[PDB]
RNA sequence: GAUCGGGUGUCCGCACUAAGUUCGGCAUCAAUAUGGUGACCUCCCGGGAGCGGGGGACCACCAGGUUGCCUAAGGAGGGGUGAACCGGCCCAGGUCGGAA
């Protein structure tokens, strides 16, 4: 049913290198963890010899399980080209190498809303990746170095991300409108350059159990 | 550009910019990354002439070229337009000059968008040369003698010096006093006051001691056990060293050796310092919560946790040691590290902060919270470990070991530990 | 507060996971603008030779500036051989042309 797509990839990468600015550690935790995710559940690409392609269908996406995977397919190909944008200061050709790393993410969770757009997966998935995909076209379209196209998906995911929030409780509304806070700074900068021209349970009903008023009796 | 804001070292916001949209937005998070943490990206540029900080916000990290361009005509605009403003010592030049520098920054910002479509450091080089030098020879680590000797060519580049000054004790005392304000890390501590907030819930108080092979954590561990029973603390040693030979019955002689110095006779009765031990091959964590219960429930005001000592390049086990640190929510993190260790007191401390975060699944996460620097008696003044220590950290040297026995146990003397280092 | 409900985590040749620990296999795109290199083809022009002046054609590799109907990923990385005759170059002697 579920998948929190944003505390999957926030505590992934605070604790797989992204806290001290490691994307190369990134990526390859994130190659490691797919390729154990095949190995498991037994969903290889290729055998010897020979390669197949890999395409998760709509029936084993009852596992809710195997989104994780396109997903980390989405976060390796992310990692990968911000980790060529700090080699490209002084390799200004990896930018080339970049750019064609942020259109396959996109691509892959653009792949993965479509999967999510299945009936077997709940109204929160269909959602995060959808606007996820809207993330991702956005820094692409930013990177574009368009200021113009990239207010116009980073307005698309804030619009998104807040319409998520609104339809649930303020409780789990709190995910969706952290991630309207998440991408909001972004959009301020595109503005400025378009017109510069068993849990604990308490039994507490056991402590309501008492005397009536005996004034009246006595 | 989305803001830049001009303040003096004295905390006084001189002019600030935030665009027409709305304004002032985001003024002190720019000074506290820019001013505060240094002795939306929100970098600066410092005017230590004058006592000016340049604060600016902006985004598209490519673009830092440009917004360095701007920051330099801006700061050079700034000192020129106000220099009889800046220049004075009073503060009342500058609380009664008017910077009204809107129209210059609005010329200065719009020019270079189109752009985009005294003491000198060759004076200070020498003697800048012969301090790191120094600090190498006298146990700072290669890099921090490094990267402390250029936060004192940026803080006097510019300035003039006294009446009777050189190029060589310029650079030379102004590396004394970004020595000191970096060996004072942002941290206290206390004692019995301390114990009175951990029995503000009823319970312990749990130490955890860390470190790599050989430091002193067991014997130092001792040396604390020796301090609290002095001051009439009940010690509970958690004995989960189960990675070595005779690494519980090393712990048993400790506690043999302080419970004859502090008996329930000499006590008042009761049992003072006990070992919580379940043998070896077991799971530290599993003997640490145990020992953690057992405390609670036997009336032990300090539970002292020695771990086993571990390098600091193992994922599998620097794992388990983080989230032990983590989930066990010690007190005090105490990270042994003795005064010999050379350039690895900066790699030990790093991946040992760096995995107490990592594999810690929290918001924040429970770091180290202290230094205990051991082998102090066997530098005899190659003391740098103590600056390599409190330099990456922001942690405090809580002990100091001077020896072997429970009495060779000191509190830095951190000024003159700074003063030896900075006198060549 | 005697027995004791009600419920867990120690014991297992266990069940499934998948940050790491370790060695292999297979595999690793293309188009443009600019310059360069090496070869080869075909013309003029000068000479007593070794040779010298000039016009095109084609091939491969190469540097680096934009890119894609490009990838499961495809660096404008680092190295080595370049020999028994086949890369280029600098080429002792020797050697061919020359009166030199
Ligand atoms: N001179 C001196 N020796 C010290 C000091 N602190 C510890 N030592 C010595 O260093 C040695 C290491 O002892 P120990 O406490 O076992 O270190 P450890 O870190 O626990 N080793 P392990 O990794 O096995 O747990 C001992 O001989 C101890 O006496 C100190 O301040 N000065
Ligand atoms: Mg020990």
């Amino acid at each position: 049913l579920s998948l929190e797509i944003l505390q999957i990839i926030k505590e992934s990468q605070q604790q797989h290198g992204l806290r001290h600015g490691d994307f190369q550690r990134y990526r390859g935790y994130c190659s490691r963890r797919q390729r154990r995710l095949r190995k498991t559940l037994n969903f290889k690409m290729g055998n010897r010899h020979k390669f197949t392609g890999k395409k998760v269908t709509e029936d084993l996406l009852t596992d809710n399980r195997y989104l994780l995977l396109v997903l980390m397919d989405a976060e390796r190909a992310w990692s990968y080209a911000m980790q060529l944008k700090q080699e490209a200061n002084t390799e200004p050709r990896k930018r080339f190498h970049l750019l064609s790393r942020l259109r396959k993410a996109v691509k892959h969770a653009e792949e993965l809303e479509r999967l999510c757009e299945s009936n077997r997966v709940d109204a929160k998935t269909k959602l995060e990746a959808q606007a996820y995909t809207a993330y991702l076209s956005g820094m692409l379209r930013f990177e574009h170095q368009e200021w113009k196209a990239a207010i116009e998906a980073f307005n698309k995911c804030k619009t998104i991300y807040e319409k998520l929030a609104s339809a649930f409780t303020e409780e789990q509304a709190v995910l969706y409108n952290q991630r309207v806070e998440e991408i909001s700074p972004n959009i301020r900068y595109c503005a400025y350059n378009i017109g510069d021209q068993k849990p604990l349970f308490f039994d507490l009903a056991l402590n309501h159990v008492a005397f009536p008023p005996l004034e009246d009796k006595l | 550009l989305d803001f830049f804001t001009i303040f003096s070292k004295g905390g006084l916001v001189l002019w600030c910019f935030q665009g027409v949209s709305d304004s002032c937005t985001g003024p002190v998070n720019a000074l506290i990354r820019s001013v505060l943490l240094q002795e939306l990206t929100l970098k600066y540029k410092l005017d230590n002439q004058f006592e000016l900080v340049f604060v600016v916000g902006f985004q598209k990290i490519l673009t830092l070229t440009y917004v360095d361009k701007l920051i330099d005509d801006v700061h050079r605009l700034f000192r020129d337009k106000y220099r009889t403003e800046i220049q004075q010592q009073s503060a009342l030049s500058l609380l009664n000059g008017t910077f009204d520098f809107q129209n210059d920054f609005l010329r200065l910002l719009r020019e270079a968008e189109e752009s985009s479509k005294s003491l000198s450091r060759e004076d200070m080089e020498s003697v800048l040369d012969k301090m790191r030098d120094h600090l190498i020879a006298k146990n700072v680590a290669a890099d921090i003698a490094v990267q402390l000797c250029e936060s004192v060519a940026n803080k006097l580049e510019g300035k003039v010096m006294g009446t009777f000054s050189t190029v060589t004790s310029t650079v030379k005392q102004a590396l004394q006093e970004s020595l000191v304000q970096i060996l004072q890390p942002q941290r206290r501590v206390d004692m019995l006051r301390d114990i009175m907030d951990a029995q503000r819930r009823q319970r312990p108080y749990v130490v955890t001691f860390c470190g790599v092979n050989g430091v002193g954590k067991s014997t130092n561990l001792a040396k604390i056990s020796f301090w609290l029973l002095e001051n009439g603390f009940s010690v509970l040693i958690a004995a989960c060293d189960t990675f070595r030979a005779g690494a519980v019955e090393q712990l048993r002689t400790h506690t043999r050796r302080l419970s004859a110095l502090h008996p329930p006779e000499k006590h008042g009765g009761r049992t003072m310092v006990q070992l919580f031990e379940k043998g070896y091959g077991k799971d530290a964590a599993g003997i640490a919560m145990e020992a953690i219960a057992f405390a609670r429930n036997q009336g032990f005001d300090v539970v002292l946790v020695d771990t086993a000592g571990r390098m600091q390049d193992n994922a599998p086990l620097m794992t388990a040691l983080a989230k032990l640190i983590t989930v066990n929510t010690p007190d005090l993190v105490l990270f042994v590290g003795e005064a010999l260790v050379g350039n690895e007191a900066v790699d030990q401390l790093v991946k040992f902060n760096r995995a107490l975060a990592d594999h810690s699944m929290a918001q924040t996460p429970r770091l180290i919270d202290g230094i205990v620097l051991t082998k102090f008696d066997t530098i005899d003044d190659k003391v740098g470990a103590a600056i390599s220590m409190t330099y990456i950290t922001s942690k405090p040297i809580v002990f100091v070991g001077t020896g072997q026995t429970y009495c060779d146990l000191r509190s830095l003397n951190a000024k003159a530990v700074v003063a030896a280092l900075m006198k060549a």
